[PDB]
């Protein structure tokens, strides 16, 4: 039912700049103080 | 030399403008010793940074050697190094990389755009010009305003591109500007298009720009409607300006409204017209305006028309008759 | 949490903005494509908002997918009403003056002053100057059923006014809609029928325009309608004689260089008024230079 | 004084003559295929 | 429910004229002439 | 004084700007039309 | 060699920084007139031309024509016109000539 | 963003509700305070971490990195809500003499206020039209609501004559 959305995602092209390695733009003062949630996700 | 700047570099300097000294100052040897690749690689290594970098350039709590990158005197230096010693492409990459930093100025665009177009680029030169105006917002986007629509139209672009390049300085031009913005697009209006679209463009701009120079622009307009046009269609424009004005540019457009009528042969509209003035104008402090409709009666109109002006006088001098109008007019009589 | 209770476009550019700042470039991609999939979830399709296609195409400008910028534009543009689009498309033409290609910067700057003046002819029908404007924009454009169908509707929009000080401009709207189609479109039986139904359009009874008449006649000229071009202006002239007309027939035919013709229309220029200095001189040189000196 | 003018190929853009000398060679590609 | 959003203009809309009598002055303020008058209806009445 | 006066003007600039009326001009005795055959009788005479 | 490998366009090589457009704007280095320069020269114009007006009509007494109506009703119009027959007058002219040789020809 | 911050403020100056006066006494207030210590803060955090550790509700855990990661088993960690020792935070007394202050610098500053208002209240431009204090005050407040309607009595009040 999303037809909008979905032709929206259809008609972006993919990004020419590479963006799988990129960190925050700010990074958090660890450490790290996460829950169960993200022990099930690791 | 080589590896003497190179240690030179690892050394943390107290200062981001020593770090900028001692690139230069490599730059500077090669340059002298003359090895322009090596010296643009070496001006590469030291303005190296991340895409995306936003590294404060005054924290005085990251390294010197992080916060380089962002120096205007290495980029600077880059760029006319680069123009001097390469081709247009690499200039033109140099150029936005400094843009996509946010170090960019308006020197800088007009530079940017100057390249291009001594490249003879004229397009990319307005779209350079385009970027640094939606980069600043209006109070130095006129700076860019005033270069960018001199050389649009120099340059003769389509006419409803040029409206629309108008149009968009319009759109929140700051009245300080707006006087020369809507003179230009009613100027352009007037060689290239209609004039009844320029007057549309100069009554807009009667409405729109500041209150010092709004009676300038309103006299701009009855001239040029004057001209383009005839008295009869100048009228309507005396009408709004006097309903519009404050009280001095009321008197002053209502009496050159009763003079153009006289001119035209209409007494008794100018005589509506001094009534109308006369209502307004305090006698204390109109002499000239009622020695003006003195005249007038003077040489148009009988002795029922003089009392019936002097009655107006004397009625006027009773209503003006307050204490307010006493301080006002007392002060203007020891101040002259 | 904050999108769940308050699901406005301004609390998700919010959240884009706070991705831009403190996150990823993907997660601000993620925090956009989710805010106009809620919207469209919820309000229906046509109610995702212009703000957030534009906010969407500039944060991808300011990272420099200018390909993935002009296709949020364009989609945003396809798939909103114009009415809530408005500034939608003052954006995209901006963005193409920054970053588009020539032939987009005047498509699209074709697209928007359409609009603008497609806007005006709506409030005021019979703004001619504007209607003019318009006409030259379509002629610059180059679409030929558009201009077509645009004079059509300006030549609709007839004056209710009987005044030739608007029958000027409308009579001249006719005379662009000649010139276009003789000039750019090069369609004869066109131009034809546009003099003919302003003929039958103007009152001569009261007023004929010697402009139509001076403007058919070098077109029949051009075409090489002699006899058609005769008839015409005999008509004309039949029908109401004005000075200019007779002034400019017989320069046409004294570049022309016949002789009989136009002293019969010298004759016809004296019947109407034997006072026409000018022409008793110009008939007087011609026959100096035919030397029938008697 | 009368001042010359002139007349320079009003001035065509640069951009205008990349693409007319890119789109000749396209055409002498074209003859070559 | 969630308090209204209002606009300085609402509050304008609905601060209430100070009230003076023709008639009351329990305090015994001294009330200027203008002031006094501003209510009356017989300075706007009009008769042809 | 001269605060008084400024505070004192401004109150008087805002009556004012209250206090204009209209004017009401007399219909011309010379109207667009004669004006347009006057300009032609003009330019005819001046181009004979 | 420093000053004639460098542009000199944003480096400024006395101070060995940035050259600053607070002291040396680009509109010094333009060969034209900025818009404010250009429409200064307009109102210069403009009042001009109004003096010389009301000091035309002062010299004289009243109205005549050639300032009653001084340009003619719709003329932006016409010369607009004009231009855009600036091409088919020369058709139309052309038509003339021809016209003229075949009827010049057919009688000799 | 400063003048835009700067417009903003001018034009919410005037009263609307006191959701708004709220939300503008709170930012106020945290700007007032400045920027937080944030050695304090990590200290703070990091002394909690080892508390938390001890009591069994954080699990310091190694992933396939070799990093510390803290794991709150319950949720109480950053916030006291569904804390059961929430009652037990016996705030520091710089904290407490800080809050103190404040208060003492917000009721000075109203006293200040008052004086001077007092004082501008007790200056008198003009004609004398009461004949006490809560007079003044309301003729005051007459002529801020009726002088828009009363300028043309006033005149004649004034000059002697007219309607
Ligand atoms: O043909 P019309 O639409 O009826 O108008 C014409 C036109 O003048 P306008 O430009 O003011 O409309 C004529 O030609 P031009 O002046 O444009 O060259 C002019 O002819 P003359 O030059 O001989 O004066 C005169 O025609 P005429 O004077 O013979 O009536 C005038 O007619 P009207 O203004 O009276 O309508």
């Amino acid at each position: 039912m999303a037809s909008i959305a979905a032709g929206l995602a259809a008609a972006l092209p993919k990004p020419k700049y590479s963006s799988e390695h990129e960190e925050p733009r700010a990074t958090q003062r660890g450490p790290r103080i996460v829950s169960a949630d993200q022990i099930d996700e690791t | 030399a080589r590896i003497i700047m190179e240690k030179a570099v690892k050394v943390p300097f107290k200062s981001v403008n020593e770090l900028a000294d001692m690139w230069i100052e490599w730059a500077e040897m090669e340059l002298r010793n003359k090895n322009f690749d090596e010296a643009v690689r070496i001006m590469a290594k030291a303005t190296q940074a991340p895409k995306r970098s936003t590294v404060d350039y005054f924290d005085e709590s990251l390294s010197p050697q992080q916060r380089v990158h962002k120096s205007w005197k290495l980029w600077s230096f880059y760029v006319d190094l680069v123009e001097s010693t390469s081709s247009l492409e690499e200039t033109r990459k140099i150029y936005e990389r400094i843009f996509e930093l946010r170090i960019a100025t308006p020197q800088t665009v007009v530079n940017y755009a100057n390249l291009l177009e001594e490249h003879h680029y004229y397009e990319e030169s307005f779209k350079i010009y385009e970027r640094g105006l939606d980069l600043f917002s209006y109070p130095v986007a006129f700076e860019l305003w005033n270069l960018y629509l001199t050389k649009a139209v120099d340059r003769k672009i389509s006419i409803e591109r040029l409206r629309d390049l108008f149009e968009q300085a319009i759109t929140d031009c700051p009245p300080k500007f707006a006087k020369v913005l809507y003179l230009m697009y009613g100027n352009l209006e007037e060689e290239r298009g209609l004039a009844r679209h320029a007057m549309r463009i100069y009554e807009r701009a009667t409405r729109a720009v500041a209150d010092e120079d709004r009676a300038d622009m309103f006299n701009f307009y009855i001239t040029k409607s004057a001209s383009n046009f005839g008295l009869a269609s100048t009228r309507p424009i005396y009408e709004r300006a006097i309903a519009t004005l404050p009280d001095n540019e009321a008197r002053d457009m209502c009496l050159k409204f009763a003079d153009m009528e006289k001119r035209l042969g209409e007494i008794d509209r100018a005589r509506a017209i001094y009534g109308h003035a006369s209502q307004f104008c305090d006698p204390r402090t109109n002499p000239e305006f009622w020695a003006k409709w003195e005249q007038f009666e003077v040489q148009h109109g009988n002795e029922d028309t003089f009392k019936e002006m002097l009655r107006v006088k004397r009625s006027v001098q009773a209503k003006y008759n307050t204490d307010v109008n006493f301080i006002a007019s007392q002060a203007l009589a020891r101040s002259q | 949490a904050y999108t769940q209770v308050h699901p406005e476009p301004r609390t998700w550019l919010k959240w884009a903005k706070f991705e831009e700042e403190f996150g990823t470039a993907d997660m601000v991609r993620d925090v956009f494509q989710s805010a106009i999939q809620y919207i469209a979830e919820t309000l229906g399709d046509d109610a995702v908002d212009e703000r957030l296609f534009i906010a969407f195409a500039r944060f991808e400008t300011r990272q420099k997918e200018y390909e993935r910028a002009r296709a949020i534009y364009k989609f945003g543009l396809d798939n909103l009403p114009r009415s809530r689009s408005m500034q939608l498309h003052a954006q995209y033409t901006t963005f193409e003056k920054q970053f588009g290609d020539k032939e987009g910067v005047e498509d699209v700057v074709l697209t928007k002053r359409r609009r603008l003046y497609e806007e005006q002819v709506k409030e005021n029908p019979k703004n001619y100057d504007v209607w003019f404007d318009f006409a030259r924009l379509e002629e610059m454009g180059g679409d030929p059923d558009r201009v077509r169908e645009v004079y059509e509707r300006a030549i609709a929009q007839v004056p209710p006014t009987q005044e030739k000080r608007h029958w000027r401009r409308y009579i001249f709207l006719f005379l662009f809609y000649a010139i276009w189609e003789e000039k750019d479109a090069k369609n004869i039986e066109r131009a034809r029928a546009i003099y003919d139904t302003c003929l039958n359009l103007i009152p001569h009874k009261k007023f004929t325009f010697a402009k139509v008449w001076i403007a058919k006649a070098h077109f029949e000229i051009r075409q090489g309608n002699l006899t058609a071009a005769r008839k015409t202006l005999g008509r004309a002239i039949g029908m109401c004689p004005k000075d200019k007309l007779f002034r400019e027939y017989i320069a046409i035919e004294q570049k022309l260089y016949e002789f009989d013709r136009c002293r019969t229309l010298y004759e016809k220029h004296a019947l109407f008024n034997p006072a026409n200095c000018q022409t008793w001189i110009r008939w007087a040189e011609l026959e100096r230079g035919l030397d029938d000196l008697d | 004084k009368q001042e010359p003018k002139t007349q320079e190929e009003l001035e065509e853009d640069a951009a205008d003559r990349d693409r007319r000398e890119r789109e000749l060679r396209e055409a002498r590609e074209l003859a070559e295929r | 429910s969630p308090p209204r959003k209002l606009t300085a203009e609402d509050q304008e809309a609905w601060r209430i004229p100070p009230p003076v009598s023709m008639w009351k002055n329990p305090k015994g303020f001294t009330i200027p002439l203008d002031k006094r008058l501003a209510a009356d209806g017989r300075q706007l009445q009009e008769v042809q | 004084a001269a605060l008084k006066a400024g505070q004192m003007q401004k109150l008087r600039e805002a009556e004012q700007s209250s206090k204009r009326k209209p004017l009401i001009l007399p219909a011309p005795q010379v109207s667009d039309s004669e004006l347009d055959e006057i300009v032609k009788m003009g330019m005819i005479g001046e181009r004979a | 060699p420093v000053l004639q490998h460098l542009s000199l366009r944003n480096y400024d090589p006395v101070t060995r920084g940035p050259k600053l457009g607070f002291e040396a704007p680009p509109t010094e280095n333009l060969n034209t007139l900025t818009l404010e320069e250009k429409a200064a020269a307009l109102e210069a114009e403009a009042r001009r031309k109004a003096q010389e007006e009301q000091e035309a009509a002062a010299q004289a007494r009243g109205l005549d024509i050639t300032t009653l109506q001084p340009k003619k009703p719709n003329w932006d119009l016409k010369r607009e016109f004009k231009q855009r027959m600036a091409v088919l007058d020369v058709r139309t002219e052309n038509a003339i000539a021809r016209m003229v040789r075949e009827r010049l020809a057919e009688k000799k | 963003k400063r003048m835009k911050k700067k417009e903003a403020h001018r034009d919410d100056t005037a009263f609307r509700d006191y959701a708004r006066e709220a939300e503008k006494t709170y930012k106020r207030q945290i700007r007032n305070m400045g920027a937080p210590d944030l050695e304090k803060y990590m200290r703070e955090k990091l002394s909690a971490i080892e508390k938390a550790a001890a009591a069994g509700t954080l699990d310091i855990i190694e992933t396939e990195d070799g990093e510390m990661i803290a794991v709150d088993k319950d949720g109480t960690f950053f916030s006291t809500a569904n804390a059961t020792d929430f009652a037990q935070h016996k705030p520091d007394k710089a904290a407490v003499d800080r809050l103190v202050a404040d208060l003492r610098k917000a009721e000075e500053a109203s006293l200040k206020r008052r004086r001077e208002k007092l004082a501008k209240s007790g200056e008198e431009h003009g004609d004398v039209t009461y004949i006490n204090e809560k007079n003044k005050q309301f003729n005051a407040k007459l002529a801020r609501f009726y002088n828009k309607y009363t300028a043309e009595i006033r005149d004649s009040f004034e000059r002697g004559t007219m309607v």
